[PDB]
């Protein structure tokens, strides 16, 4: 009687939410098909006999992906009328998809929402996917965030961004797509997680040992992230942890609910057994600098609250004798008003292996969501970006004839400003 | 400034001589002073958003 819902618009946010879904089918022993040859109800739903379908909705303007979807071996699996497709694309301008397009779209994602919600009867909240630099994702994104939040109200909403590298960039002009998205997404989503691609290519580079990746080796350790997370409330635990019982335990004030992951531990099968993965060096894998899942160092700010969810044989005594030695560290420092700052959460089922992939069969994982103080450097260059480009008002003329006003540019910086002033105001001691 | 206790006379002395050092030699005998002058120039308020 615990349900959740999970949106996915764009081509990235399509990218990693097929990447789950291939994760959550094997997980819980559903076939490709739907069919089975009582813990998949958070996910699923039962149709009377036979298939489950998932409580996804796939949103785009661009028909490609969609159209690759609906051709897979997953064709059978999702309703054939939530993949919800457009025909033109927004082509990375955040207008035309928040004023332009997306209006004439989202009034059916709105209904496949109502539809959806109807049949769950103990909704804990929704999950999004939106990769922010490209104009559709974020522009639906924002769209869909500012109905939900009136339709429904205190329903809580997560929501899994992947902002840009500090250097590392596709597009030219996601900067500003980038800082209008999180100006909407600031006062309207509950829960927003660092998501940039950088950092996971150097993780997929120093542990798994590929010198190749490919979007599907980074979408594959998200997916394991959201497994990880939401294990909780599917499975038999010692030590519970509810989506609900997070901004009373993460997010200080309104304001700050930004948070960066890490997961741990990341090996593969040709020297995974060779070492004997202990809780304790697998939490102090968690909490290293370089295993961040973006690209933000910790140690140039102090922490918040830390919420890290294990998994698998993991005895409660050992967690402790770790948290012990991490508070005894010197280069860990935590902010003077939070004596402590751990929320710990233990789960029995092991994380799941998907065939022909890159991580191997382990019995104890790690997963760690922190709060922490130094987020705002990347804040920090991405409004240095912005600047750049702002201060000659370049590519402004692609924005303001999608019916934006020209003043809409301003108020995301002084937003911005604001934020990061928040942000060194609440890390000052007393 | 003034701080050199010279007689006047030998002040004269040194400045013809050194017009005769500059003109013949295009040297100066006599030490350049630096000579700090403040300036107002106009910067734009060019906001650092
Ligand atoms: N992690 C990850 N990021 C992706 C993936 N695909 C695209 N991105 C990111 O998404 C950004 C651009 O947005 P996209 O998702 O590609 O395109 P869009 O969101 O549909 O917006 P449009 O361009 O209007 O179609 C790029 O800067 C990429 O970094 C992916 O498969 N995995
Ligand atoms: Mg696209």
């Amino acid at each position: 009687m615990r349900e959740v819902i999970s949106i996915h618009v764009g081509q990235g946010g399509i990218q990693v939410g097929n990447a789950c879904w291939e994760l959550f089918c094997l997980e819980h022993g559903i076939q490709p098909d739907g069919q089975m040859p009582d813990a998949f109800n958070t996910f699923f739903s039962e149709t009377g006999a036979g298939k489950h379908v998932p409580r996804a909705v796939f949103l785009d303007l661009e028909p490609t992906v969609i159209d690759e979807v609906r051709t897979g071996t997953y064709r059978q699996l999702f309703h054939p009328e939530q993949l919800i497709s457009g025909k033109e694309d927004a082509a990375n301008n955040f207008a035309r998809g928040h004023y332009t397009i997306g209006k004439e779209i989202v009034d059916l994602c709105l209904d496949r929402i109502r539809k959806l919600a109807d049949n769950c009867t103990g909704l804990q909240g929704f999950l999004v996917f939106n990769s922010v630099g490209g104009g559709t994702g974020s522009g639906l994104g924002s769209l869909l965030l500012e109905r939900l939040s009136v339709d429904y109200g205190k329903k809580s909403k997560l929501g899994f961004t992947i902002y840009p590298s500090p250097q590392v960039s596709t597009a030219v002009v996601e900067p500003y797509n980038s800082i209008l998205s999180t100006h909407s997404l600031l006062e309207h989503t509950d829960v927003a997680v660092m998501l940039d691609n950088e950092a996971i290519y150097d993780i997929c580079r120093r542990n798994l040992d590929i010198e190749r990746p490919t979007y599907t080796n980074l979408n594959r350790l998200i997916a394991q992230v959201i497994s990880s997370l939401t294990a909780s409330l599917r499975f038999d635990g010692a030590l519970n942890v509810d989506i609900t019982e997070f901004q009373t335990n993460l997010v200080p004030y309104p304001r700050i609910h930004f948070m960066l992951s890490s997961y741990a531990p990341i090996i593969s099968a040709e020297k995974a057994y060779h070492e004997q993965l202990s809780v304790a060096e697998i939490t102090n894998s968690a909490f290293e600098p370089a295993n961040m899942m973006a690209k933000c160092d910790p140690r140039h700010g102090k922490y918040m609250a830390c919420s890290m969810m294990y998994r698998g044989d993991v005895v409660p005594k050992d967690v402790n004798a770790s948290i012990a030695t991490i508070k005894t560290k010197r280069t860990i420092q935590f902010v003077d008003w939070c004596p402590t700052g751990f929320k710990v959460g233990i789960n029995y089922q092991p994380p799941t292996v998907v065939p022909g992939g890159d991580l191997a069969k382990v019995m104890r994982a790690v997963c760690m969501i922190s709060n922490s103080t130094a987020i705002a450097e990347v804040f920090s260059r991405l409004d240095h970006k912005f600047d750049l480009m702002y201060a000659k008002r370049a590519f402004v003329h692609w924005y303001v004839g999608e019916g934006m006003e020209e003043g809409e540019f301003s108020e995301a910086r002084e937003d911005l400003a604001a934020l990061e002033k928040d942000y060194e105001e609440v890390g000052i001691e007393t | 400034k003034g701080i050199l206790p010279m007689k006047e006379s030998f002040k004269y002395a040194y400045l013809v001589l050194n017009d005769l050092f500059q003109e013949q030699l295009q040297f100066s005998i006599i030490e350049p002073k630096s000579a700090t002058k403040e300036v107002v120039k106009a910067q734009p308020l060019i906001g650092i958003t």
